[PDB]
């Protein structure tokens, strides 16, 4: 096979790898974490409530 | 005809007396405040359109 096929293939997998990392974040974003330690207020929201 | 009536000095009686000691008892506040649910939720239309039923 040319170099040049191995080329773009190599770009369309990496481009791929791309696209499943920011699926990835998105993911991690449904759990969301507590971006600092400390301590905790009350929850001003509560379960089965939307979120925008 | 006269020179009576000599007042009798008071004895000061019925004074109901309570002694006082020592005594251990705990302590509570009352605080205003109001009650809310455990878990409410208002529902919200997550698409757009009219209502049927």
């Amino acid at each position: 096979v040319s170099k040049q096929q191995y080329a773009d293939a190599n770009a369309a997998y990496l481009q791929s790898k791309a696209a499943v990392e920011q699926a990835r974040i998105n993911l991690r974003y449904t759990k969301v974490l507590s971006p600092i330690s400390g301590r905790i207020g009350r929850s001003a929201v509560t379960e089965g409530a939307l979120v925008t | 005809c006269g020179k009576s009536e000599a007042p009798p000095p008071a004895q000061t009686p019925e004074v109901g007396i309570v002694t006082l000691e020592a005594q251990t008892v705990t302590l509570n506040t009352e605080l205003p405040g109001r009650t809310n649910a455990f878990r409410i939720a208002e529902v919200r239309p997550q698409v757009n359109g009219i209502i049927l039923k």
